[PDB]
RNA sequence: GUCGCCUCCUAAAAGGUAACGGAGGCGCCCAAAGGUCCCCUCAGGCGGGACGGAAAUCCGCCGGAGAGCGCAAGGGUAGAA
RNA sequence: CGCUGACUGGGGCCUGUAGAGCACUGAUAGGGCUAGGGGGCCCACCAGCCUACCAAACCCUGUCAAACUCCGAAGGGUCCC
RNA sequence: AAUCCCCCGUGCCCAUAGCGGCGUGGAACCACCCGUUCCCAUUCCGAACACGGAAGUGAAACGCGCCAGCGCCGAUGGUACUGGGCGGGCGACCGCCUGGGAGAGUAGGUCGGUGCGGGGGAU
RNA sequence: GCGGAUUUAGCUCAGUUGGGAGAGCGCCAGACUGAAGAUCUGGAGGUCCUGUGUUCGAUCCACAGAAUUCGCACCA
RNA sequence: GCGGAUUUAGCUCAGUUGGGAGAGCGCCAGACUGAAGAUCUGGAGGUCCUGUGUUCGAUCCACAGAAUUCGCACCA
């Protein structure tokens, strides 16, 4: 699973760039929602994007919530050639643990984000997996 | 005719601790329990650590030796059954 | 030793002549012409003993 | 109980300290008890950067010999007011306070159950 | 802190100092009041009250003698069980005039301190 | 570039292993951080007053010690170093 | 030399990854309480006033760590039977 | 002098004893207390250490009890991880078969349990 | 570290009769200048490297370190 | 992409107990002069590169990163 040097001797200390979590509007009860199933240092950036693009398409009103957030990175071509490779870093993110609780299109009715969302996977990257909560989605 | 830098690069050397004689073995007046040196011996097992309870060695002779904090050190006596008359 | 004129310099110290000495490093750093305690030369035991060389 | 909370005397400090030899001297004649403390910092609000020097001054003086000077030394300090500060204490002049004694104080010294000295006591 | 580390006053390691060996815990417990003692000795050993201010009443000789005896005795008390050489145990406070008194007891005690 | 040596991580949980894999220290020093005997209870936060408005100095409360230990880390650990 | 050996059954004593966890630490998000900078208002030594922008720290909803861990197994070890 | 109730020195189990809220005890016990020439003693005062002694008091430290708010302890059924055996997918990986099986997560549990000696308190 | 060379005012230096602490400046001031500079006047200049000793008296003589400097000594 | 050094009040540059900061040439006010200028008279002035770390406190002590000037990029 390499990965990095420490959190504070090569690279470990950021805000890893990007664009926060919350949006859309509260809700009670009404639970909709997105998460994965599959493994992957999640693409910062493609990241960060993404999600926004989300934003993008609607607007207000649907647990534009989102619970990701990458945090360490890889690294290659610097200096000589292939041999002896020191490291320059660069594109941090999260593992996606083999699926989980990813971002909330949460709300009583307002499917009008759901499909939102719905615009959000679409995008991404590793499939993803539409889906509803305790309860469903009204 | 010096040295560089942004080449951190530094590996490390070696140690060599360990519990040498573990918990209840045939006990000879000899280095006891290790994980620092100039160790303070005790007398017969120890108890004491980081952890809560303590730990016996049936093994009983002259004393053992510590390790500075880590395990701890020795005092709680316990020659062992195996002390009495011949 | 290394013999390094920094405050680091290596003496020793007589037994009122108990006869000979014994080993010792030191540092001017302080106290310079300073330096006696007691020790035990060939000569029976004990002895004041200046340290200075 | 009535003979518990009403009070009965309890400490009562009043010294000085300046970014400094002696001043203390004109301390000691007027009580005994001589404090020697090291003030510090590391600045040029008055030219007190050294982190490390002996200015602080502070006389000790509860019970007893505070008595000789809450006597001597009441007299020619003109207020009383305000100057009344919470935790039944108070500090006023060129450096001097002292302390309540209400009957749910001293527990506040035990190094076990240490009863963080409730605040209906006090 | 562990029990003993944020509390404060005793120094009971201090006990445990003379623990390693030595003999009996001789050890003095004080509380004005009186005076009263053990003998604390290695392997859960126990005592035998060796000295007390009640065990012989508290007597009215105060202080000085009270320890001159209590001690004393004790040690001859406890020389008739089959001790001999035992550890003082300045239980507290620093030797002090009390505590040096019993002391007295023990030494004058026969009991070797 | 780099070779010695001290620590972490890597070692998958005894010990121990490459990598031009990660990060960081040392070729000092202290005659008194020496030996013991005797006493001390940290940082900090809060509340009250001199010179003081960060940041002291004292006084009164709260405290698995998070301060403390010449130096890098890591173990220790006030009972105390 | 002759049942001591790899291995299994039993018995102590250890290591503390994976996982998990948040009170040690360092991240980090949604937010509440708040004072630091604002910011608009009596013209503003006013240091009195309201509040929609940034924050520190404490509190709730949440989450990542090889050089974090109050927690803790798979298993391996070692003496004996 | 070879049984229980109590207080006192005090030990083991390293919080199911800590925090704190109310309360109770002083005949006995213990402290606080009363003073300070001499023992010793505060870098400042006999506050703490300290010598001599009644009255006064249970306020305080303190000891037993009640209170779950903060903490501490903590099952069963349960899910991860995995020693061993064998299958799927080029794929990062998924699954099965067999013994091991935590933390957190609700129950609830806790306001210590227990040694030896001393003073009494039970002819 | 083996040997030689010296030790004085802010700088650079004299100082041999063992008794006065001196010179230059350089530096400060006065005079002069429209001022400053140049010249003339004047003044200061002090841990005589430290300590101890010798002496009626020490910059001076004696005893270690000392520091500066030059040469040299190099198979741990 | 690698190694050395540099990014200080407009400009060229100095500072190794680091603990307290200048030099020459600009810039504003006052004199000299009918007038500018050269020249005598005083002052105003800086993140010692951006962001951090050791430390009582450093820009001068140390670790990364952007911009700067120079060297290295050669053998088939």
């Amino acid at each position: 699973s390499i990965k990095p040097t420490r959190r504070e001797y090569i690279s470990g200390i950021p805000g890893k760039g990007i664009a926060q979590f919350k949006m859309g509007n509260n809700t009670y009860p009404a639970q909709v929602e997105n998460v994965v199933e599959k493994p992957v240092q999640i693409r910062h950036n493609a990241l960060e994007a993404a999600r926004n693009a989300a934003n993008r398409f609607v607007q207000n009103s649907g647990k534009f919530r989102i619970r990701k957030f990458p945090f360490h990175v890889i690294r290659e071509q610097d200096g000589d050639g292939m041999r002896a490779p020191f490291g320059k870093s660069v594109g941090t993110a999260a593992r996606s643990h083999g699926a989980n609780h990813d971002f909330i299109a949460w709300v009583n009715p307002d499917p009008a984000v759901e499909f939102a969302w719905r615009r959000a996977y679409m995008k991404v990257t590793p499939t993803v997996n539409i889906d509803s909560s305790p309860a469903g989605n009204a | 005719a010096h040295k560089k830098g942004v080449g951190s690069s530094k590996n490390g050397r070696d140690s060599n601790p360990k519990y040498l004689g573990v918990k209840k073995f045939g006990g000879e007046v000899v280095k006891a329990g290790n994980i620092l040196v100039r160790q303070r011996g005790t007398k017969f097992k120890a108890g004491q650590g980081v952890g809560m309870g303590r730990d016996h060695t049936l093994f009983a002779l002259s004393d053992g030796k510590v390790v500075f904090i880590n395990k701890g050190k020795g005092a709680r006596f316990i020659s062992i059954e195996a002390a009495q008359t011949e | 030793a290394k013999d390094g004129p920094r405050i680091i310099v290596k003496m020793e110290s007589s037994a009122g002549t108990g006869f000979y000495y014994t080993t010792t490093k030191n540092r001017r750093n302080t106290q310079a012409k300073l330096e006696l305690k007691k020790y035990d030369p060939v000569a029976k035991k004990h002895v004041v003993f200046r340290e200075k060389k | 109980f009535h003979e518990m909370r009403e009070p009965r005397i309890e400490k009562v400090v009043v010294h000085m300290g300046i970014g400094h030899a002696n001043a203390e001297d004109i301390l000691g004649e007027i009580t005994g008890q001589m404090p020697v403390r090291t003030k510090a910092k590391r600045t040029v609000g008055e030219f007190d950067i050294r982190e490390g020097d002996p200015i602080g001054a502070k006389v000790t003086l509860r019970d007893e010999m505070a008595e000789e000077f809450l006597q001597t030394a009441l007299p020619l300090a003109e207020l009383a007011t305000s100057q009344f500060d919470d935790t039944g204490n108070f500090s006023f002049g060129l450096d001097v306070t002292v302390n309540l004694v209400r009957p749910g104080y001293r527990v506040a010294k035990r190094d076990k159950a240490s009863r963080s000295i409730p605040t209906k006591h006090r | 802190p562990m029990r003993r580390r944020r509390e404060a006053r005793t120094d009971y390691h201090q006990r445990l100092r003379l623990l390693k060996s030595g003999k009996p815990r001789l050890v003095a417990r004080k509380s004005n009041k009186h005076v009263r003692a053990q003998l604390v000795t290695p392997n859960g050993d126990d005592t035998l009250a060796s000295a007390h201010s009640s065990d012989l009443a508290e007597y009215g000789w105060e202080p000085t003698g009270s320890a001159y005896l209590t001690g004393l005795l004790a040690g001859l008390r406890a020389q008739e069980a089959g001790v001999e050489e035992a550890v003082l145990d300045i239980g507290l406070n620093s030797p002090t005039p009390k505590v040096f008194a019993i002391q007295e007891g023990a030494i004058d005690a026969g009991l070797d301190i």
